[PDB]
């Protein structure tokens, strides 16, 4: 059973429970970034996560994004599937979702300073090393991430990317 | 944030 939701820093337990889980699968899944920081982003009040989950509550992977409207696009902070749940095509089945959910937003790109050792996975999702958008609009918003690569996604306006 | 993984 896989479903799919958008998290929101409401101060619900029910959020916090799913965001919580959420926060210990990407510090797991990247050692390197300090849980703290994880933490100051993903329970940030303008970042919101859409999550992975099995039997509706068990978290196995997400991410976390902030979304500038008036610059119509979107920076993905984290991404991660669990260890044991890796390699399935459940992080390309998010990404089409997260995907059908900006296109409803309005939202025209994604950026992201994509890890190293995850540059193929973004590649195989759309993403490029070219700079397209006009780069007023992020520069100076977005954080830059040390062992990452800045890559960035069109989102196709009209095409179904799901349902 | 250091970028690293998994």
């Amino acid at each position: 059973l896989l479903d799919f939701d958008i998290l929101t820093n409401d101060g619900t337990h029910r959020n916090m429970k799913l965001l919580i889980d959420l926060k210990n699968i990407f510090s797991r899944q990247l050692p390197k970034m300090p849980k703290e920081y994880i933490v100051k982003l993903v329970f940030d009040r303008h970042h919101e996560s859409m999550v992975i989950l099995k039997n509706k509550q068990k978290v196995i992977g997400g991410i976390c994004f902030r979304q500038y409207k008036p610059q119509r696009f979107a920076e993905v902070a984290f991404l991660a599937v669990t260890a044991n749940e890796q390699v399935r095509g459940y992080g390309t089945r998010l990404m089409n979702k997260f995907k059908d959910h900006m296109q409803k937003q309005n939202i025209e790109y994604l950026l992201t300073y994509a890890d190293n050792f995850a540059i193929g996975y973004f590649k195989k999702q759309g993403f490029t090393k070219e700079h397209r958008m006009p780069q007023e609009k992020w520069k100076g918003y977005i954080k830059d991430y040390d062992g990452g690569t800045l890559m960035e996604c069109y989102i196709h306006p009209y095409v179904d990317y799901g349902r | 944030g250091g970028k690293a993984p998994r």
